[PDB]
RNA sequence: GUAGG
């Protein structure tokens, strides 16, 4: 229990036995044999009781050397995580995705293939590896296939920066990865990380450059009553107009409620057929739009 | 007194340290007859660097043009 | 420059059967006018090459060639 | 405004307060800059 | 899935941990933090209860032990004896029977290296077996392992944030107060020193209705969106507070942790992944109260709740004390006599 | 960072 937890798991990881030829090749025979143990045991059919608990006495070996299996490859793992470190994931949560990619190689691996288990495993904890990476490491969750066009598309213009020396044209790199300009401005722009609020920006007392911006939501009171005086203005004005006839064109605005009434929509609480309604909303338009009833609204927009 | 080719080649210095310790894992991890010197290098952490120090750094600082004095200043 | 090219040793893998000479580096004039950088939001920066050589004792060989590190603010 | 107690949060008190839970760390969507679901900024 | 212990109340000053249990700081940051056992509990009456009957075996493995010892050294003489016979018999050379009884005298006190060295295991792991008591520390984990093999169904022991949480909701806190009193009345020097703290921390526990069981959370709450906005920023571009990167890291964990626990895994790797939750908690509660901060990008620590609430930046001094305001204007100043 | 208070 230390400082820097990375080198408290190297010391879990403490001195273990390596493995030669002969070990882990017996040690995968005794996984096989419990393997076979506990398929016997989970079938339904009765098995003599110290025949099922020698079955479980071999699976529970061949746990344990599934286990050996683990820590002796645990640095297998330190390694090929520090392969893959400093990309925006932390280096020990690396090192537990490549053991569970370790895990599942060696749920999936026998002594049928005529090599080492490492050579077969180094695939899965790349695969484990880069999985997690186009999974977890950015702020925002790209998908894999949006990762690796990012990728792709990052080291090949890396390469052609190598090779001409200048900075490729967007339409040399469009032909290069084979797709339109298009997609290239669209991929690169998807292609970025977030700056964080929290960071200095000029002096201490300036600090976050959270304070620097001006956010949207916000109420602007100008706007706010400006909207309250139009609305007391346009009652006011409705009211002018007869009874029936500010009561129609509201509905048909949804001056008293949100959602304004279609005409024939209007000709039901009323009484009114759609047609007379929409002749008196055409009289209501005519009555309001004469120089009387306009000047105080033409100011409100 | 750390004068202005001294800081840049210190900062040089540390991308080009970056730059070895690239291409040494590149050299553990590439075949033989296949490497050259176009294609082992990566120019990244160099320019980065360099870039690096430029922008967003104490010692680099806005020139004030108010007046020649202030310049020479 | 050259100094701290130079200081820099020829990279040596487990086996030290390989390294990288970096023995010459050099310029080339700016592309764009200081005016024109001013105008046109661009650093003013040179082209800067290094020739690397590559000798392998397995190969008995050397290789040598132009490499570009990057612009030079 | 009288007295502002305060003391050890239960569990009990944590999950009164939720109105549901979290899942997954996704925040939003690349494309559509909307929130995703049972995650950060879920709606 | 796997409970942790709130930053705050432990890693600090006695005021706030308050030795509410009888342990030194040491003790919990090696527990807490996955490194050594705890003895939860012990049924020390069903111990005390069949101590005869367990001697008896005891005894029994012994004399059984030296039984098999002495067939050993009785074959090992015979080995000895034989091959010098014969080798001098034989007269290959000049002193075979020699060089073959040095062997065999090597290959005997080999022998009585190992039976002295299991001989100590069998006494060390039978007198800790006597020294069974609650809130036992085990740093070595072999040896735990060993004491559960041994011996189960009569101590229970746990690791991590489980213990002490099992620990405390087991615990008695009336009787601490009472045996503390006694302490205080009748007591001495830093021990009474100690003491009086601890009555301290105690009684306020025992007066206040909740219970103790608060210092292990279980359920992490978390902060509003708008208070932790992911807001638009113009370019491409977007703006996010650290909280958001702190809450990603521990849900993420507490997902892992959920993936091996489903699926048969290992102690390691299982342990390891309590502790990296645990970190990441502590770390989004406090960052940096415990060596090297969660840097993020690298360039500066990453904020952390706390931080925000604490300092000259923080939320008190610097957000409810001090407000900017609006219908407010600033200018240089000028002298005017005629006013 | 750097100037004024
Ligand atoms: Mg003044």
């Amino acid at each position: 229990a230390t400082a820097d937890p990375v080198k408290d798991y190297l010391k879990q990881i403490g001195k273990v036995p390596l493995l030669n030829a002969e070990q882990e090749v017996e040690l995968a025979k005794r996984i096989e044999a419990g393997l076979f143990a506990e398929d016997k045991l989970a079938n339904s059919d009765k098995l003599a009781p110290k025949l099922k608990r020698e079955l479980e006495i071999i699976a529970e070996d061949g746990r344990r050397a599934k286990n050996h299996l683990l820590e002796a490859n645990l640095r297998l793992v330190v390694s090929l995580a520090k392969r893959y470190t400093g990309r925006g994931m932390l280096f020990l949560d690396l090192i537990q995705e490549g053991n569970l990619g370790l895990i599942r190689a060696v749920e999936k691996f026998d002594y049928t293939k005529g090599y080492k288990f490492s050579t077969y495993a180094t695939w899965w904890i790349r695969q484990a590896i880069t999985r997690a990476m186009a999974d977890q490491a950015r702020t925002i969750r790209i998908p894999v296939h949006m990762v690796e066009v990012i990728n792709k598309l990052a080291r090949v213009q890396r390469q052609m920066l190598q090779d001409l020396g200048r900075e490729p044209t967007p339409e040399e790199l469009a032909k290069e990865l084979d797709m339109t300009p298009e997609k290239v401005i669209e991929v690169q722009k998807y292609g970025r990380e977030p700056i964080s609020l929290h960071t200095p920006l000029g002096e201490d007392g300036d600090s976050e450059f959270g304070d620097l911006i001006e956010d949207s939501e916000a109420v602007v009171p100008a706007d706010a009553v400006s909207f309250t005086l139009l609305q007391e203005q346009l009652h006011s004005v409705l009211d002018t107009l007869s009874e029936r006839e500010a009561g129609v064109v509201s509905m048909r605005f949804g001056l008293t409620d949100g959602q304004p009434k279609t005409l024939d929509e209007i000709g039901k609480v009323y009484g009114v057929t759609r047609e007379r309604i929409r002749q008196i909303e055409s009289k209501t338009m005519s009555k309001l739009r004469h120089p009387s009833r306009s000047q105080v609204l033409r100011d409100y927009l | 007194i750390r004068n202005v080719g001294e800081l840049i080649q210190n900062q040089v210095r540390t991308g080009l340290a970056r730059m070895e310790r690239v291409v040494r894992e590149r050299m553990t991890t590439q075949d033989v007859e296949a490497i050259t010197p176009q294609t082992l290098i990566n120019i990244r952490p160099v320019v980065a660097s360099i870039k690096e120090f430029f922008g967003t750094s104490q010692l680099s600082q806005f020139m004030d043009q108010n007046n020649p004095l202030s310049g020479l200043t | 420059l050259e100094e701290i090219f130079e200081e820099i040793s020829p990279i040596e893998d487990f086996s030290g059967s390989m390294s990288l000479t970096f023995r010459d580096h050099r310029f080339e004039p700016p592309k764009n006018s200081i005016d024109e950088c001013k105008d046109r939001d661009f650093t003013y920066a040179a082209p800067l090459f290094v020739t690397a050589e590559f000798t392998n004792n397995e190969t008995g060989e050397i290789k040598s060639q132009t490499v570009f590190m990057g612009d030079f603010p | 405004f009288d007295e502002l107690r305060i003391g050890l949060a239960t569990a009990d008190d944590i999950r009164q307060w939720s109105h549901g839970e979290v899942k997954k760390p996704e925040t939003i969507n690349y494309r559509t800059l909307k929130p995703e679901k049972d995650g950060l900024f879920c709606e | 899935a796997a409970p942790v212990t709130h930053i705050w109340y432990f890693k600090g000053v006695p005021s706030r941990l308050g030795y509410l249990l009888d342990l030194a700081p040491k003790d919990l940051e090696k527990v807490i933090y996955f490194a050594a056992y705890m003895i939860t509990f012990v049924d020390e009456e069903r111990r005390t209860r069949d101590l005869p009957s367990l001697e008896a075996h005891v005894s029994v493995e012994r004399q059984q032990i030296e039984q098999r010892r002495d067939s050993d050294l009785e074959a090992r003489a015979k080995k000895l004896e034989t091959d010098l016979a014969e080798l001098e018999a034989e007269g290959a050379k000049a002193d075979v029977r020699r060089k073959v009884r040095e062997g065999a005298e090597r290959e005997m006190k080999q022998l009585r290296d190992r039976a002295q060295r299991e001989i100590d295991r069998l006494d060390e792991v039978w007198n800790r077996f006597k020294n069974l008591k609650v809130q036992d520390l085990e740093g070595d984990e072999l040896l735990y392992r060993e004491l559960r093999d041994r011996f189960g169904t009569y101590f229970d022991g746990s690791m991590g944030a489980a213990a002490l949480q099992k620990r405390l909701e087991s615990f008695d806190l009336d009787e601490e107060a009472e045996r503390l009193r006694e302490i205080i009345r009748t007591g001495k020097g830093q021990k009474k020193t100690r003491a009086l703290k601890r009555l301290k921390v105690v009684s306020a526990f025992l007066q206040t209705s909740n219970s103790p069981k608060g210092m292990v959370l279980d359920c992490v709450p978390v902060i509003p969106p708008d208070l932790r906005p992911m807001v638009q920023l113009d370019g491409g571009r977007f703006a996010t507070s650290d909280l958001n990167d702190l809450y990603r890291r521990v849900i993420n964990r507490n997902n892992r942790l959920k993936r091996l626990l489903d699926l048969g895994a290992p102690e390691i790797i299982v342990n390891n992944e309590k502790r990296m939750l645990q970190e990441a908690v502590d770390a989004l509660f406090d960052n940096g109260r415990r060596g090297r901060p969660v840097t993020g990008p690298g360039n500066r620590p990453l904020k952390s709740l706390s931080d925000m609430l604490k300092g000259k930046q923080g939320r008190f001094r610097q957000n409810l004390l001090g407000k900017r305001v609006d219908y407010s204007a600033r200018s240089v100043i000028v002298v005017g006599p005629q006013l």
